[PDB]
């Protein structure tokens, strides 16, 4: 389904904190005993509203609150972390979690060249024929 | 039951979808192209200030609290921090549990401290919206721990892609907390408060109160002194888009007019 | 293997209770708090033997305890989630986490409809030979 | 060490198998085809009176508790309450950890209140069994907790697929508890009480209580008035397949006889 | 990257600890309330410095501490278990995130026995040509 | 930020690499090939002994502790287990968390009480190396727990393959805990004790002590005797590879040559 932000109004502009991801650490500051505190492990970033993806980022994570307090209502864990890692263990299901019938619509199996490889060899004993 | 909606561009365009929705074309080679991020209500357009605000949380008993990780969150105008107990001196919210620690971007913190009837174990959002912390969102509200309300979503990325920090503690009192009678207080000094209302942005707070601290209009005595403010003064749309006043005073109350 | 219930008796119907996995909620529901107590989150089923699987299913269960307790012992999470996600991955290593042999016994790979695409294709050049 | 068994269906029967040693025409699509499922000990023919249930728990130090989840439960007719104290007041149980309730469906729910050596830090299955909570499996028992005892199994599911709640609880007091000299007594109030033979059902303890409030045999005095039933009375297989009473007195011991 | 051991020793002996695997338990030794306390529940194993694999160990965990300490910086969870479990996750992603393409160097399918189903059949037609 | 690097066995040696740095040939066909490992500080020469080792330990606040487990470790011959004061009476470590046991396989285990001013919410390694625990490492230091210094590292393990334990403790007593200026006693009995230097090795502890005991040279009396040991006499390279003493006596000090 496509995603229509239907709230009162729209900041269009995301001005973001998180952790890095990326790049070595300075010196000893990858040591808990000489690196920074809780406040101060954070990055800042900036991204405007292209292809209009800011706002439909608010409308997108409103319509995710139902289902996933659905979710939270009927799990025994205190604390989620794991919901990414199912998100990806679901995805490979569902394209390898049977058996992959190749030209069909649900195997992503390509064998493209593998017909120019094959096709290709018609004239290796169909023309070399003497 | 419904399935946790994903996030996926499309057509240079953001849809909703899910992992068994997918074509052969998109493709996923790493956890790291999965993200987890909060979103803020201020962005919506909903009223932050504290009278608003504090409408939109209720007491109620017999639902477990949960809580779910995010990695990613936004720079808040807003932000709030209670200290709410009853009359009789007991706690009306539980202490932070280990390792939830504040909201780490708020422009501004409204820290309410104060009384009401506190009826049910558990303070909850009444539209089903989270209180965002350091990166863990939950169901209710810790004491004494800084939040900002909001909601979680989760994206898949594509493969390619394409000034400081500076936070003011703006203190209240407050009385009937949670119920349909609550009165507010911002507070100037120990002795020295002004009656609020819902009209009052966070910058005229600000200057009302350096207004005060510079015209000698604090408290010279014991007892506490507590400003009104007539409607007909002006006050400071959504916030990404003096000598005038004269002190007349009749516990103490008083008015200020222009 | 299979099963054999080797228990002194068997209940045949299964009267269960678990939490609901799918319908949206009817309108406020779904809200924390508006929503049910920890009591009133559950459903109920029931089953009868058909196929003999509900005494197979007690006797299963009987049969996982040892090997169960034995996980128990060995880890040192307090509380443990994630054993059916273990499952899943283990599921696609078996078959995906090597280099897959069309025709082999351990690759799910069909090319059957393959085949006939390209021995459709045999009088594609072997037969328009004029 | 050994590897956990899976649960399949393949010819119409459950078999036991593992997701190494599958071919390739079993298809597993979703997580949501895996599911961890709780089974009563009570379905496979075990003695459920108090008497032989407490028989096979049994208090041990030097091993940690250890928790897992399941997802689904089987109604249960009897569970079990457990409060026990050492003689010197100190309890023998632990309080049960945050986010630990009882299980959710018991038609009877044996509550056990005494006294008893406790020698050990804590309370386990002498068979290897489970006591199942509210979608938690423990190894131990908790204080005041509500369980039943049972086993835990995982399934793989197939592709395809083809009244209200009541709740009754039942009082005792014991001494000796987790000893080979256990004594129990069934509570009709707080100063009758029946001593408890293993041959009574539930629903035999109910109709009892009910006959002695209705012919009026309750104490009638500050002290306690323990009733004995002699063995020629009859007493109502498994769970799943009056006015003839007489009453004579001889603490204060008595008889009930046919 | 290889591994040079930049330490100032190596013990090249290796006497370890662990649970053990393999093996069912002997009797009632697998329930709790029989069985050992935390402090009997190990084995013990030696191993040397065959291939230099254990002087390449100790320099291994050493280098690992600057990126594992990074990753505990930036986690919330108190008790992180799951590193291995997403390992293994990205493991399958990087092989089969995608659509494999038969030949190419991303895509870990051999279809050699498949050329030699194919090409012993060039004489099913071409040789029974009467 | 960094990827957590995986040893993988490549041309018969062993290599850094990655999930996604991996050729087809490579094979991994279940979670039981991967594992986590923890080595032993010991194992790279690094001093062992009581003065050395508390150096490379220090006070912090603001950093929340973390912890991540590990499958499998090796035997130590040096641990340690501290219960430091503030000279005030405080505590300055936390207790153990719920689950966390101290290191399994310890020759000798350095016991050191005594008083600091400890300047930190938490002890951490100077380092960055980890303290290990029963099959969990982490990075601060808990109350009275035996631990030895270690790292971790995580492997693909390939598709094919190719006496008893004891303990002594040994128990100090220190002042000035954690500073520059630290001074430490190994204790003989609760009124005998020998002043100590870092070149005594466990072993020339454990025989001093000895000597100490079989010649009569304890406390006779309700004083402190401390005994000094001048340089000149020997003491017992790293770990894998009498009658002759005379005490003369000068709180009490004294001094035993050779
Ligand atoms: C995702 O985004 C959507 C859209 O922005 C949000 O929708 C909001 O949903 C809440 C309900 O959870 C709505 O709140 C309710 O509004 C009702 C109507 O308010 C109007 O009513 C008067 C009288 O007609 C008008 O004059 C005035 O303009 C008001 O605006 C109220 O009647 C409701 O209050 C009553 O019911 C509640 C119980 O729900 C009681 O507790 C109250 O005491 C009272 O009796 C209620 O306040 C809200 O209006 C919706 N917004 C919009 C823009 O439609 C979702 O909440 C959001 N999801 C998340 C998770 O944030
Ligand atoms: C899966 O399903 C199987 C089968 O249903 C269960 O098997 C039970 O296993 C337990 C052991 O854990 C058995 O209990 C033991 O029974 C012994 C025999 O009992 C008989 O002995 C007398 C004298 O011969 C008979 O007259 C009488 O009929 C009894 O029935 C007892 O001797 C044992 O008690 C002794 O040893 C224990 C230590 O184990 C001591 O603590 C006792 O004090 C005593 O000295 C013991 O009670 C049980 O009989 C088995 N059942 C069946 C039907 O075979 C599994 O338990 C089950 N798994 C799980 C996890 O639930
Ligand atoms: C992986 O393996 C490597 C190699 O074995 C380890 O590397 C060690 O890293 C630490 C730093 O974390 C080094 O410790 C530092 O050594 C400096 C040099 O010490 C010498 O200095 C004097 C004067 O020149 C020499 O005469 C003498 O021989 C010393 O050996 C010290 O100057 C440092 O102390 C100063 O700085 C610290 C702050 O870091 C202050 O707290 C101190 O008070 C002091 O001011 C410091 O001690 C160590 O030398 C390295 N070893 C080697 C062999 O190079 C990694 O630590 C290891 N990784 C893990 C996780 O274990
Ligand atoms: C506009 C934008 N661009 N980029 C991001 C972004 C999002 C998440 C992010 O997470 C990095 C932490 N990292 C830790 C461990 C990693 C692992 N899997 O190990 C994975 C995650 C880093 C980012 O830069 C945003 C963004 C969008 C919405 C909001 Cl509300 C805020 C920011
Ligand atoms: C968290 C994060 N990190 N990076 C991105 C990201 C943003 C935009 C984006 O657009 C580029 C696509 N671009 C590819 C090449 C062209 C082609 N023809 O394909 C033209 C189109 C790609 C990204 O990876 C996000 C992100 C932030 C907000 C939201 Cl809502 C979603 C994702
Ligand atoms: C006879 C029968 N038919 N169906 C079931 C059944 C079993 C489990 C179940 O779990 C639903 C919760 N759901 C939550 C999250 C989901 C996720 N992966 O996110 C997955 C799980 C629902 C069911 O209807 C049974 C059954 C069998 C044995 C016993 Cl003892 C009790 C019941
Ligand atoms: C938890 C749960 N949900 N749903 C089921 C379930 C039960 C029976 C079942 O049988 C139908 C197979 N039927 C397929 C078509 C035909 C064909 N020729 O294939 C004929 C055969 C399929 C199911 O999915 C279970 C379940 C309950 C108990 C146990 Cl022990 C195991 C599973
Ligand atoms: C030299 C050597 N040979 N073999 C091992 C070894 C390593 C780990 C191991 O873990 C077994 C626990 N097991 C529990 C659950 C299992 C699951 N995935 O469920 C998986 C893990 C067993 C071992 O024998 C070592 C070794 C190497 C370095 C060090 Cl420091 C110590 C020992
Ligand atoms: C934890 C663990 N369990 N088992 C092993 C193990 C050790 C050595 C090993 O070497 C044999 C390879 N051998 C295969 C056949 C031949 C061929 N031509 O392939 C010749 C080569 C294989 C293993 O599985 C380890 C382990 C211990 C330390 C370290 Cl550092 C890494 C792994
Ligand atoms: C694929 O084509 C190459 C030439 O580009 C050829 O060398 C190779 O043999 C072909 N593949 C097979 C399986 O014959
Ligand atoms: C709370 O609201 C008004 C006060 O403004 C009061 O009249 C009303 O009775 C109260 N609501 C309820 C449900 O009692
Ligand atoms: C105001 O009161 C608080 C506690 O009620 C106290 O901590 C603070 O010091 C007071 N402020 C002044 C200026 O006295
Ligand atoms: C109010 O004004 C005084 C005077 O400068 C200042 O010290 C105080 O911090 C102000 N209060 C707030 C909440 O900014
Ligand atoms: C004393 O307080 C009053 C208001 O309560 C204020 O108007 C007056 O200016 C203050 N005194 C001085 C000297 O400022
Ligand atoms: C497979 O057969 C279809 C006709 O059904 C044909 O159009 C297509 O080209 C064939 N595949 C290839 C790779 O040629
Ligand atoms: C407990 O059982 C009987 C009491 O019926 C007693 O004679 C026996 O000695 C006791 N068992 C042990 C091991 O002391
Ligand atoms: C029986 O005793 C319990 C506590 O021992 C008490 O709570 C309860 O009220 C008593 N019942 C009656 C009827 O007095
Ligand atoms: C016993 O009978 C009385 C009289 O009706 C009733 O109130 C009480 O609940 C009964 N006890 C039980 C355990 O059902
Ligand atoms: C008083 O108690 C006795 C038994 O203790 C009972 O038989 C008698 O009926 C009671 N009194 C009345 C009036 O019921
Ligand atoms: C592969 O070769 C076998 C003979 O070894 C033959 O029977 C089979 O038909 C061939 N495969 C196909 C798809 O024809
Ligand atoms: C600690 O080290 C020496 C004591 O040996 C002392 O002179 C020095 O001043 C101290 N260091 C600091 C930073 O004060
Ligand atoms: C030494 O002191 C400790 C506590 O300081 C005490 O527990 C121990 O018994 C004492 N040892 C002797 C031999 O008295
Ligand atoms: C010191 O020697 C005595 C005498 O045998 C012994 O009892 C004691 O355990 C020894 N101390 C240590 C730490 O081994
Ligand atoms: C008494 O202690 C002294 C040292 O303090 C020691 O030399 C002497 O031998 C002890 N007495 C006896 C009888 O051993």
């Amino acid at each position: 389904e496509a995603i229509v932000n239907a709230q009162p109004k729209c900041n269009p502009n995301l001005h973001y904190w998180t952790t890095q991801d990326e790049g070595a650490a300075i010196g000893l500051a990858w040591i808990p005993y000489f690196g920074p505190a809780a406040e101060g492990i954070y990055i800042e970033g900036l991204m405007h509203n292209q292809d209009g993806l800011i706002c439909g980022l608010r409308q997108l994570a409103n319509e995710t609150t139902q289902a996933l307090q659905l979710f939270l209502r009927a799990t025994t864990e205190l604390r989620t972390f794991s919901i990414l890692n199912r998100k990806a263990i679901d995805f490979l299901l569902q394209r390898w979690g049977g058996t992959c019938h190749i030209l069909g619509p649900d195997c992503c199996i390509e064998p493209a060249d593998w017909t120019k490889n094959i096709t290709d060899k018609i004239d290796q004993i169909i023309h070399d024929f003497v | 039951g419904r399935s946790i909606p994903l996030g996926v561009i499309h057509n240079s365009a953001l849809q909703v979808s899910d992992v068994d929705k997918l074509v052969c074309r998109d493709k996923l080679s790493s956890t790291n192209q999965l993200r987890s991020v909060g979103l803020n209500l201020e962005g919506n357009g909903v009223a932050t200030d504290v009278p608003s605000a504090t409408k939109r949380w209720g007491f109620r008993s017999g639902v477990p609290p949960k809580v779910v990780n995010y990695e990613a969150g936004e720079w808040a105008e807003n932000c709030y921090n209670l200290e709410i107990k009853k009359p009789d001196g007991s706690e009306c919210l539980p202490a932070a549990p280990d390792g939830i620690r504040g909201f780490p971007r708020c422009r501004y913190v409204h820290k309410v401290s104060g009384t009401g009837p506190c009826a049910g174990d558990f303070a909850f959002h009444k539209e089903g919206a989270f209180f965002l912390y350091d990166r863990l969102a939950s169901t209710v509200i810790y004491r004494g721990t800084t939040f900002a309300e909001g909601v979680v979503a989760f994206l898949i990325l594509p493969q390619a892609k394409k000034s400081g920090y500076y936070s003011t503690t703006i203190r209240y009192q407050a009385t009937g907390f949670g119920t349909n009678e609550t009165e507010y207080l911002f507070e100037v000094d120990n002795l020295t408060y002004v009656q609020l209302e819902s009209r009052f942005t966070p910058q005229f707070l600000l200057q009302l109160n350096e207004t005060i601290y510079t015209s000698g209009k604090r408290s010279n005595t014991t007892g506490k002194l507590i400003w009104k403010v007539n409607p007909e003064i002006d006050t400071t749309w959504a916030f990404w888009e003096s000598e005038e006043l004269s002190f007349t005073v009749v516990x103490x109350x008083x008015x200020x007019x222009x």
